[PDB]
């Protein structure tokens, strides 16, 4: 349930960069509902590479090899490199 | 270092994978680092959109525009009908 993820944090998060500073009350809704479509489709594309080595246990490797394969995950290559 | 609970994360991840699939430890902290980086991606794009529009309060259109620009504009229709059952 999307609802349960804490606004707070997200809000945090956000305030993480120093030129962020007035959020509005909505944009925190919208990255929870956001955070559980990335969260879901980033899982299902490194199960793709659990699967592939015939493993069980998804493993930060399988991550790093599905960012390489989606430019929507562009962002995320020096965070989670091969 | 601010993270998403990593239960929440961890929950979210075990929904996508079958039943008996495992995830380690590292693989979730993984994904709480990925889904913080996503967060400041998108508001750093919205940042920039509130400024040009001559506003200060970084809001909704502000962050589906970032998300458009930025190769995520799947998210925008989803997004838009949970925010307005949210506030209904």
């Amino acid at each position: 349930r999307v609802q349960e993820l804490p606004l707070a944090r997200i809000k945090k998060i956000m305030k993480l960069d120093e030129d962020v500073k007035m959020i509005s009350a909505e944009a925190p809704v919208l990255f929870a509902k956001a955070a559980q479509i990335f969260i879901t489709e980033l899982t299902l594309r490194a199960w793709i590479h659990t699967e592939d080595n015939k493993r069980r246990t998804l493993q930060r490797n399988d991550i790093a090899m599905a960012i390489t394969k989606f430019d929507q995950f562009d962002f995320l290559i020096d965070i989670v490199p091969r | 270092d601010i993270y998403l609970p990593i239960a929440n994360v961890a929950r979210i991840m075990k929904n996508a994978i079958p039943q008996t699939g495992k995830i380690a430890k590292d693989a979730k902290e993984c994904v709480q680092e990925c889904v913080s980086e996503f967060i400041s991606f998108i508001t750093s794009e919205a940042s920039e959109r509130c400024h040009q529009e001559k506003r200060k309060t970084i809001n909704g259109e502000d962050i589906l525009f970032a998300m458009s620009t930025l190769g995520f504009d799947s998210y925008v229709e989803p997004l838009k009908l949970y925010l307005q059952k949210f506030r209904e």
